[PDB]
RNA sequence: UCCAUUGCGACAACGAGCGAGACCCCGGCCGCGGGCGCCGCGGGACGGCCCGCGCGAGCGGGAGGACGGCGGGGCGAUAGCAGGUCUGUGAUGCCCUCAGACGCCCUGGGCCGCACGCGCGCUACACUGGCGGGGCCAGCCGGCGCCCGCGAGGACGCGCGGAGCCCCCGCCGUGGCCGGGACCGCGGGCUGGAACGCCCCCGCGCACCAGGAAUGUCUUGUAGGCGCCCGCCCCCACCGCG
């Protein structure tokens, strides 16, 4: 029936995280699901020197790890748990990008 | 303050506790001369003492003068916290007092004679010229 | 003897080691129009008033 | 090196401090105490009492500094 | 504390709704992390800042440099123009400059004539033209080699 | 109102009223405090405590709805701890003197009691304007 | 015009101007701020500092050692302080006696090691007016150093003795020096 | 000619390739869309216009523009060094040790010990300043209320929130003094099984008056000054990354 539920993508690759989206509001065309907030980017760092030995000039390596995310919370309980699954299965499988539903 | 000409008692070189103040200074800093007073005791004293600290110390009188002695020797029968005493409390007595320039050679003298005779680390270090406090002296402080 | 001023004409670029100095190719605004040469340092350009000690020098 | 009282035991304090002054124009607590010879604070509380008395008036007063005028001339 | 960009001082829903409307014309002006909003509404004439008068802002010394816009040109249009300036972001002289460049360009909008725009554009540009066009320069990163943006740890040859 | 008014004259004048109309009442403890870890010396006017009183006051008028706690008023105060060989590092004020002031305050319902902290009572907020309006001439 | 850039709102800057023709236009004396500030990136070009006002170039000077370096307003009222106290002495308006300071300092001839035989060469304007700048900051910077009067009676003090042509000042020493010993090398 | 084997134009040479560039991240202007939290997709600047030159590529000046001529970073050619690392690893050849063990574990101590030589840093030698009261604005990002205690800290309960320099008012007044805070003596607390570790309070108040021969770094939001978070971390940052 009505849940207020929750949607949830997570993942670090820019390209899939947005083109899902768009999937996911074609699907939410007509259940009226709108439009995601963009959280800001949860950009991990870490630093580390490149020598093994800490010989010769010193450098650093720069990794960094960005998380994305988007929610669509918009269905809430507009939709049932009957389609909720339907919302699940239509959606493309990607191989990484996390997602989670809650009320 | 609001002085001009000076007062007609100005006395131009005070002393006390062995020690004598020059009577052109402000009156909290000049006492600091004396060892074991500080600032902090100093303004504190004064004031319950019924005392400006912003006069110069040439200004003042006896009656002051001795007013200030007595809070200097018993202060804790006067109201000033137990933990403002430079000496919080002491070893033979287990009370709190406050000693001043008279009698503080006897404080790090005799104290450094209880070192010495229990055989403690900390006297040792204090015989050959050494640090104390955990402190480096490969390259320290070199003489 | 009076260091009389003089305007700036054409400039031969700098001529010397570690740069600094400048060559000038001046005149006397004065009305007398004399076209010497002079020897200059720091920022220098074209329309440029110099006041010359020696009314009478020479370098090249 | 130099030692100066700070304040006049007395006549000091208006024969000629309240008078050198007034034979001019404009001043400065450093001025007067290189001019007088004391220190400064007596020269701040002596301009006070001035401009208290109306002949000294001011121009551009700050905490660093204070400019004076006699206006009285 | 805020950051500049945040919705709500870009929106200016701090200000109650039914006096929200009555503002039209928006202006910007910002200067180095620093971002000044202004709401206009014709009226008897009145400036405020952060929710204080344009004449009690502390820097004190710098009034007349939050104020050049207005000297420059008469009081005439000025006059008629209130204005309620919200601004955040980092150092006092960079929220003085960037509360003046709105100022100005807010004015410059209010006109609603474009000739007599660009009258006063080429009044106000002839003086420094930093008061319309934002200056660019921005502080830049630190390198590992040094301590500092362009300096480096002192070497030893020896 | 306060606003229109710079904060040097509103706090001197304020801070003369309130101690001529007996509101706050300097306890003993004021007499040898330094305001602060920070700080190295005692306070040198004799009458610091309305000051910081009036000064608090004005602070809460300016929140609001919003509430402040003690702890940050106290880090309105910080100042710099320096003397000690090493890099200078910020501390917190005093908190002592500010909860006897805010309960002073509260005693007398100028200062209601919310979720979190306090925020100013409208019967306060009456008193900072009036005083206001009437220095403001 | 329109407006009267007043400086500090009490010295009108419409009637001023340096007699020498040497640097008249290397010297900014009619556009002004109101008061000495302004963020503009002047020296951005190669020549733009030549149009810079001068007043600012001056407060930009007084902050040169490491303890003060950053440190503008302080300059800002430093140099009114000053202003009044030429005012008051003098009684004309400081910023010409400003320009005459400028205008007696700046050497007209330095030696260098062309091409040590170093020779005795003539010398740009704009190095002229900026040595005269650093000499005044620096001499009123000298004398107030472990001495009780303050910085701004030295540069008030300097600039008048500078106008006056006085060698007792030190940049007027110093370029007397200068000029000297390059007349020695020619 | 170009910062560049970057290009124009020749020649017993003809025709290709790698490196350089292009490329990726960040920031300044504008647009669309969306929006719990400002975050996704695109335009724009190209030696393009004018004037000088030069066949030529390209150099000088002037405009208009958010920005004008390699804006800051990442990547990093061929060949090479007996450069460092067997003490980073289920990476390893050969040696040495293998039942009184160099295996693994437990209790203590040591790595900090100091007549001396110097390498990167920190604090100062003061009035362009020190102390007290007050006003006030940042970003990488971020947790707060009440009550005791001078302070450091402590008992409770919940989800809520940002600084130094600086400006204003006063004191000090050239005195190694209210500059300086090393060293040392009582005391109150925190972490931890365990203080030799770290904080706060009273007291004492070392050298230091701008530093020789020598030497290092730096061109715009740059040097310099001022402070704020992360790293290793039971406690602690004068260090390093930002």
């Amino acid at each position: 029936m009505h849940q207020k539920y929750t949607i949830i993508v997570v993942g670090k690759d820019l390209k899939l995280v947005e083109r899902y989206v768009k999937s996911i509001v074609k699907e939410g065309r007509a259940f009226g699901i709108s439009g995601p907030c963009r959280a800001p980017v949860r950009r991990l760092t870490i630093t580390t020197r490149k020598s093994p030995c800490g010989e010769g000039t010193n450098t650093w390596h720069r990794f960094e790890l960005r998380m994305y995310k988007r929610t669509f919370w918009v269905t809430c309980g507009g939709n049932d748990i009957s389609t909720i699954l339907s919302k699940t299965v239509v959606i493309p499988g990607i191989q990484v990008t996390v997602e989670v539903e809650e009320p | 303050m609001t002085t001009i000409v000076q007062p007609n008692d100005y006395r131009d070189l005070l002393r006390m506790f062995n020690t004598n103040i020059q009577g052109k200074v402000v009156l909290e800093c000049a006492l600091v001369g004396i060892k074991g007073i500080g600032r902090r005791f100093a303004n504190v004293a004064l004031k319950k003492a019924n005392i400006d600290v912003h006069k110069r110390a040439g200004e003042l009188t006896a009656a002051e003068e001795d007013a200030l002695m007595k809070v200097l020797e018993d202060p804790l029968s006067h109201g000033i916290p137990a933990w403002m005493l430079n000496r919080n409390n002491d070893f033979e007595s287990g009370k709190d007092m406050h000693i001043l320039v008279n009698t503080i050679a006897s404080t790090h003298r005799a104290d450094l004679e209880r070192l010495r005779k229990t055989r403690c680390e900390r006297g040792v270090r204090h015989h050959h010229n050494l640090k104390v406090r955990g402190q480096h002296t490969k390259s320290t402080g070199r003489r | 003897p009076e260091p009389i001023n003089a305007r700036v004409i054409e400039v031969l670029g700098r001529t010397s080691s570690r740069g600094g100095i400048t060559q000038v190719k001046v005149e006397f605004m004065t009305g007398e129009k004399r076209q010497i040469i002079r020897n200059v340092i720091g920022p220098v350009r074209k329309d440029d008033i110099l006041v010359l000690m020696e009314s009478e020098r020479e370098a090249r | 090196k130099v030692d100066y009282p700070t304040l006049f035991a007395d006549e000091a304090a208006m024969n000629e401090a309240l008078k050198f002054i007034k034979n001019s124009k404009c001043i400065t607590h450093t001025q007067i105490c290189e001019r007088l010879r004391v220190s400064v604070a007596l020269a701040k509380r002596v301009m006070r009492q001035l401009v208290k008395s109306g002949d000294f008036a001011i121009v551009s007063k700050s905490s660093r500094m204070t400019i004076f005028k006699n206006m009285t001339k | 504390m805020a950051k500049g960009n945040r919705r709500d001082l870009l929106e200016r829903n701090d200000i109650e709704v039914r006096e929200r409307d009555k503002y039209t014309v928006h202006t910007l002006g910002k200067k180095k992390n620093s971002v000044a909003v202004a709401f206009v509404k014709a009226g008897k004439g009145d400036i405020l800042v952060n929710n204080v008068p344009l004449a009690l802002v502390r820097p004190e010394i710098l009034r007349t440099k939050v104020s050049e816009p207005i000297m420059i040109l008469g009081e005439s249009l000025f006059k008629g123009l209130d204005m309620n300036i919200k601004v955040a972001g980092g150092g006092h002289v960079s929220q003085i400059y960037a509360v003046r460049q709105a100022i100005s360009r807010g004015v410059l909008a209010s006109v609603k004539d474009e000739a007599a725009r660009s009258e006063l554009r080429a009044k106000l540009v002839s003086y420094d033209r930093q008061l319309v066009v934002s200056d660019p320069r921005r502080c830049e990163a630190k390198k590992f080699g040094g301590r500092g943006a362009r300096a480096r740890r002192q070497k030893s040859y020896r | 109102s306060v606003t229109r008014v710079p904060a040097d004259v509103f706090i001197n004048s304020f801070a003369a009223h309130l101690k001529n109309r007996g509101i706050i009442k300097c306890p003993a403890f004021t007499d040898y405090v330094k305001t602060g870890v920070s700080r190295q010396y005692a306070p040198r006017d004799a009458d610091w405590f309305y000051i910081k009183a009036a000064s608090v006051i004005r602070h809460f008028y300016i929140s609001g709805s919003h509430s402040i706690g003690v702890a940050g008023l106290a880090r309105k105060y910080s100042s710099l701890q320096k003397g000690k060989t090493t890099p200078h590092h910020t501390k917190r004020a005093s908190c002592k003197v500010i909860r006897s002031i805010v309960s002073q305050f509260l005693g007398q319902k100028l200062l209601i009691a919310g979720e979190r902290g306090r925020h100013i009572s409208p019967n306060g907020r009456k008193m900072v304007e009036d005083f206001a309006e009437g220095l403001q001439k | 015009m329109s407006l009267e850039v007043a400086l500090f709102n009490k010295w009108p800057l419409t009637d001023v101007k340096c007699q020498d023709e040497s640097l008249e236009a290397y010297i900014s004396i009619d556009n002004h701020s109101f008061v000495p500030h302004s963020a503009g990136r002047w020296s951005a070009k190669r020549f733009r500092k030549a149009k810079c006002p001068v007043v600012e170039r001056l407060t930009n000077s007084l902050m040169m050692h490491g303890r003060n370096s950053g440190k503008k307003l302080m300059a800002m009222k430093t140099v009114g302080e000053a202003f009044e106290l030429i005012n008051l002495y003098t009684g004309k308006n400081p910023v010409q006696v400003l320009v005459d300071a400028v205008a007696n300092s700046g050497p007209r001839e330095d030696s260098c090691r062309i091409g040590v035989r170093r020779q005795s060469v003539d010398v740009s304007p704009l190095r002229r007016v900026n040595i005269g700048i650093y000499n005044i900051a620096t001499g009123a910077r000298k004398a107030a150093f472990r001495k009780v009067r303050p910085f701004a009676e030295c540069l008030a003090e300097e600039i008048m003795n500078a106008a006056a042509g006085a060698d007792k000042s030190y940049a007027i020493s110093q370029r007397n020096s200068v000029e000297r010993i390059a007349v020695s090398n020619r």
